[PDB]
RNA sequence: GGAGCCUCGGUUGGCCUCGGAUAGCCGGUCCCCCGGGGGUCCGGUGCGGAGAGCCCUUCGUCCCGGGAAACGGGGCGGCCGGAAAGGGGGCCGCCCUCUCGCCCGUCACGCACCGCACGUUCGUGGGGAACCUGGCGCUAAACCAUUCGUAGACGACC
């Protein structure tokens, strides 16, 4: 699990092998979150193999697809429940975000965690991303954004193209 | 390891290039800092260690324990005849230091100084500053030098005199005297130009320079005393006497 | 103090990007960096732009902050951002940043040939009001 | 009566870090600073021109005393600007530095 | 995170008149006038409402440090104000045990001699900040105040004289001589 | 042909690392107000990174050990000669090829100066760092001239009012002239806007 | 101030300048106050009184017309301003000079060297030798040897 470019999201479902001893298996269904669907039903075995006592070899994927999001235009508050561990011990977090995808979201997550925490992507499980509405949000670094009639400028610019002329004569402005 | 007990260090490290001086006279490294307060004056002037002798006078320092009595000082004797100011020298303040502006001389210079702007006085036709005694009798000259003058006032900060001794009053054997720069330190520059230019040609006794009870400063040149060891130039302690490669 | 304030409804350009060029109303605001955006009369189709690539301008239309195309649409051209744009002096120093850009050899000396009489005629005007402003002046 | 050739810096050879292969030569050309605006540029012939001491046969000319080392622009280097050229002769060292000509003749337009 | 948006207005009475050229503000009034800068601060000054009683500062995007100082120009701002009508009058009291302070005030208020500190013989010859006028007052024996405008500098310059009587090498908890501020007040009430 | 840049708001490395470049291609570039540069991090910190370089000479011989230059021109000059491979020949050709100087001297003041915007204060740093002014800390290390070319530049700052104020009333006559003359140049200013240059 | 001969080479239109702010600037008007500054008001600001820019633009000519010019185009004498590492920068008279210079249009011509490379510049470049031609000029010093001894191993130094 390297989080590279942008992660999508699964429906893998499997089922154990057919047996003689039991008929027909039951059918597992996951939501996975993986750059390309390869190292998706990778993922799966990783996960199913700890809730059951499944195995790739004692197994079969039924399904493999790739689920998009319902409303890619719509802002959304995502809660996201997680499982990374640190230098010392596991721990549970529960951290919230607003994107338009969720998996626009996970990956902002994965990002979040290596940024803020020093955790790669081989150490954290999400658990759990739940859309909810603004009212039951808990974090106040997205709580900021609900309002209607929210207002703000756009503060000193960092001014970009500064290597196109290289050798200018003015003083570039900061303020527009 | 470390040495058993501490000692100072022998000798100076400010003084650190002991080597035969580059210059048998004397130079003035710092003048005093000038300020508009006082009114011109010079700060330096030469002369001459002549020899030594007692003094005997009375002590007025309230507390010790030899006040109001007679003590006997050792004090040397400076012959200084008076000099004579033959030229002016500006110097514009610089980024990178101090920068000589412009030179002005005197229409008539003494043969004494003369002297110094040749080594082989008697080889040597004498020729010098003689097309320069030449441009002082000429309107296209006179105009010349009121622009080197009138140019010194706008631009130059520290004005120094150009004077020179007088070796013929002295009884030394030789007769080439010697120049000197001495800082007119006083007024503004104009006032410091003025009188610096009327100055020109004239001598100028000590009484101009010092007053009495005053405390001045020496500038020299140590008397050599040729190639020396460790123990003279350092005085570093001498070996013990059994020492074989000399101690 | 600021001018330019970005909300819902105010009317930005594109700097880099594939949307280079246009105009695009913000909707709403996704991130601390990043906004919901759309212009729906200007071939921009509904999608998040960060803010770093647009400059807003002072061009304001109000509607509610997460409406469909529908609605904006009505509010572009109720207010009718376009005609106005390109009347702006903003506009018309862009469209002469193109007409240099586009400027064929020919019309290189065409324009080179005009230059030059009309930097005759300034120069020499300008040369008569210095004879009469020392005149009124001695 | 007027210029007809792109000014060009000579910087250096294909290198790496601890070899360089002097069959190339990396050229920076004036006005161009990426690997999009190298288009134009790529087949145009360049040429290093100098002049020495003993007198050179001229085409079309007198016997003057500069010479030229004729080269190519084979395919644009880096990510902003640079292009790889190679000379009929590998260039001396000391032109490091110094203006080499690109042409313009045999265009593509 | 960042806070979108964190202000604070400061209502300025009448008899203040400001102005503020960008992001140095300059007041003035019956005492005086006074003008500090601000261009180390990095925020937002608007002056808004029509015959001006309120002053707003701003703070777009700034983190928990920089939300540290939107108050405390509303903090420097308001003892420009204090400094304009009302001025400063800082008390100092004399405290001693065996040697009386010796205090004497030269050049109408600006410096400050203090003789026969601790019984020695050396005078803390003080230069007082320019702006403050102190003197000792009267119907009070060992008293010394302080006046000006400018609270950085009738306070700073209490500070220099506070910190001119200090006793060494001794137990400052025995050794309790010296001058303190007593007082930190208005020259006029209202 | 030569690069005239001002060191005022530029920060130290990040303008010789492009200064370094170009000399190294043939370009004579000269860098002038180099106690306009500004290193980052606050004062107390670059000054000790300094003075710790002041304390590195050769212990049995300091007259051959490092020569600390205190003159901010010249401690410009050093952080270039770091970048440049100084000992080969095209190393030291480089250098002839820069010019640094305090101030802005005569050769040099009534001409453009240019600006890296690449490597501008303004542009390179978040708004609450605190930077050392070279100019300042090279006076606390040595530089005793920072009196005089404080009032050096300053002359020459009011020498440059006096051509600007007499530069735009060289102008304003210029626009005021094509208010004058408006019928005939009206055929050569419409061709001066279909092909985008007044408008 | 004239032409040629060696040698070193690199270049191949110029930009003549506010200060500086960057959570702010820039230009005008001056209705305004004190001897230049402040305040004011009107405008511009993804800078167009923009380096993403400006300026100059070169095939040469010859007759004729149109627009633009007359104060212009080119010249010998003086004068001021210039010092951080100082323009061959500008002002005035001058005998001559031109409606030529630039832009639209005519007339015709200039090896049209037969598809092909170092072409086009800064260039009276730097340096070194010899020769031209005139004028205005200018007729020294250093080292040795000698002497000194304030100096000194010898040099050096006084």
């Amino acid at each position: 699990m390297k989080a590279s470019g942008t992660l999508r999201e699964y429906k893998v479902v499997g089922r154990c092998l057919p047996t003689p001893k039991c008929r027909t298996p039951p059918l597992y269904r996951m939501r996975i979150f993986a750059p390309n669907h390869v190292v998706a039903k990778s993922r799966f075995w990783y996960f199913v193999s700890q809730l059951k006592k499944m195995k790739k070899s004692s197994g079969e994927i039924v399904y493999c697809g790739q689920v998009f999001e319902k409303s890619p235009l719509r802002v959304k508050n995502f809660g996201i429940w997680l499982r990374y561990d640190s230098r010392s011990g596991t721990h549970n977090m529960y951290r919230e975000y607003r994107d338009l995808t969720t998996a626009g979201a996970v990956t902002q997550c994965y990002r979040d965690m290596g940024a803020r925490h020093r955790a790669r992507a081989h150490s954290i499980q999400i658990m759990k991303v739940e859309e909810i509405a603004a009212s039951k949000c808990r974090r106040p670094a997205v709580k900021q954004f609900h309002d209607s009639k929210i207002k703000f400028p756009l503060p000193h610019r960092v001014l970009r193209r500064q290597h196109k002329p290289r050798f200018t004569t003015k003083r570039p402005n900061t303020f527009f | 390891s470390h040495r058993k007990f501490s000692a100072p260090r022998h000798g100076s490290l400010g003084f650190l290039p002991r080597k035969r001086s580059s210059r048998h006279r004397g130079k003035v490294k710092s003048f005093p800092k000038d300020d508009p307060s006082k009114p011109v004056h010079l700060t330096a002037f030469l002369g001459y260690k002549a020899g030594m002798t007692h003094i005997v006078r009375e002590v007025d320092r309230p507390g010790s324990k030899v006040n109001k009595k007679e003590v006997v000082e050792a004090v040397t004797i400076v012959e200084t005849p008076p000099m004579v100011v033959v030229g002016i020298v500006g110097y514009v303040e610089t980024p990178r230091g101090l920068r000589t502006f412009k030179t002005v001389f005197a229409e008539h210079i003494s043969d004494e100084c003369k002297r110094r702007f040749y080594k082989n006085w008697h080889k040597s036709k004498k020729k010098a500053f003689t097309k320069y005694c030449k441009k002082w009798q000429d309107d296209a000259g006179k105009r010349q030098l009121d622009k080197d003058f009138s140019s010194m006032k706008k631009y130059c900060q520290v004005i120094r005199v150009l004077a020179h001794t007088q070796m013929r009053l002295l009884p030394l054997r030789q007769k080439k005297a010697h120049l000197m720069e001495i800082q007119v330190n006083g007024g503004t520059v104009a006032e410091k130009l003025d009188w610096a230019r009327e100055r020109l040609e004239q001598q100028v006794p000590v009484s101009q320079v010092f007053g009495q009870d005053e405390m001045i400063d020496v500038i020299g040149v140590t008397k050599g005393k040729g190639y020396k060891g460790v123990t003279s130039r350092w005085h570093t302690k001498k070996l013990p006497r059994k020492t074989h490669r000399g101690l | 103090v600021f001018r330019r304030f970005v909300e819902v409804g105010r009317v930005a350009y594109v700097s880099f990007g594939p949307h280079a060029g246009k105009l695009v109303a913000i909707v709403d605001v996704i991130d601390q960096n990043r906004a919901l955006v759309d212009g729906p009369c200007t071939r921009v189709r509904r999608q998040a732009m960060p803010f770093k690539c647009m400059q807003l301008t002072d061009f304001i239309l109000k509607f509610p902050h997460s409406a469909r195309q529908k609605y904006v649409r009505k509010a572009w051209e109720k207010a009718d951002i376009n005609t106005k744009w390109a009347a702006t002096r903003w506009a018309k120093k862009i469209e002469a940043r193109e007409r240099k850009a586009k400027m064929t050899d020919f019309d290189r000396y065409k324009v080179m040939k005009a230059k030059k009489m009309r930097n005759r005629i300034i120069k020499n005007e300008v040369k008569k009001l210095q004879r009469a402003a020392l005149l009124k002046a001695s | 009566s007027g210029r007809l050739w792109c000014k060009a810096i000579f910087a250096g050879y294909k290198r790496g870090l601890r070899n360089q292969r002097e069959h190339t030569a990396l050229l920076k050309i004036e006005g161009v600073y990426a690997r999009d605006e190298t288009e134009f540029y790529l087949g145009k012939r360049c040429a290093y021109v100098y002049k020495a001491k003993n007198n050179t046969v001229t085409p079309g000319g007198k016997p003057n005393k500069t010479r030229v080392i004729w080269g190519k622009v084979t395919r644009a280097h880096g990510n902003s600007g640079m292009v790889r050229a190679k000379f009929r002769s590998n260039l001396p060292a000391k032109a490091i530095g110094h203006r080499i000509r690109v042409m313009l003749y045999p265009s593509r337009i | 995170m960042k806070t979108i948006l964190s202000n604070q207005t400061v209502d300025i009475p009448e008899n203040v008149d400001i102005s503020l050229k960008g992001r140095t503000v300059i007041v003035k009034g019956p005492r005086g006038t006074l003008r500090r800068d601000f261009n180390h601060i990095n925020v937002e000054l608007s002056l808004l409402g029509k015959k001006k009683k309120r002053l707003r500062v701003d703070k777009w995007w700034g983190n928990r440090k920089e939300l540290a100082t939107v108050r405390t120009i509303c903090s420097h701002v308001q003892n420009m104000i204090k400094g304009v009508t009302l001025g400063f009058r800082y008390k100092m009291r004399s405290v001693y045990a065996h040697f009386p302070i010796n205090v004497v005030i030269q050049e109408n208020g600006s410096l400050v001699e203090i003789r026969n500190f601790l019984g020695e013989k050396y005078i803390r010859r003080v230069r007082m900040r320019p702006g403050v006028a102190c003197s000792v007052s009267q119907a009070q024996k060992d008293e010394l105040v302080l006046e000006g405008n400018d609270i950085e500098l009738v306070s700073n310059s209490a500070a220099l004289i506070q910190q001119a009587t200090t006793v060494k090498n001794k137990d400052i908890r025995k050794f309790l001589d010296g001058i303190y501020v007593s007082e930190k007040g208005t020259v006029q009430q209202a | 042909q030569v690069l005239v840049l001002d060191g005022r708001g530029h920060l130290l490395g990040r303008l010789a690392a492009i200064v370094a470049k170009q000399v190294l291609l043939g370009r004579k570039v000269v860098v002038v107000r180099c106690e306009g540069i500004n290193i980052s991090g606050n004062f107390y910190r670059n000054k000790l990174k300094y003075l710790a370089f002041l304390r590195k000479r050769m212990n049995t011989n300091p007259s051959r050990g490092p020569y600390h230059f205190r003159a901010p021109s010249r401690i410009f000059w050093r952080t270039v000669r770091g970048m440049l491979p100084h000992k080969t020949k095209r190393g030291q050709a480089a250098l002839d090829r820069l010019k640094v100087f305090d101030g802005i001297p005569p050769p040099y003041d009534k001409k453009k100066r240019m600006v890296v915007p690449a490597a501008l204060k303004v542009v390179r740093l978040k708004p609450t760092r605190k930077f050392a002014y070279l100019g300042r800390l090279a006076h606390e290390v040595g530089w005793k001239y920072q009196a005089v070319t404080a009032t050096l530049e300053e002359k020459r700052k009011e020498k440059a009012k006096i051509h600007y104020r007499k530069k735009k009333q060289l102008m304003r006559l210029r626009k005021q002239a094509e208010k004058n003359v408006e019928k005939k140049i009206s055929k050569f200013t419409d061709v001066l806007k279909t092909h985008g240059l007044l408008v």
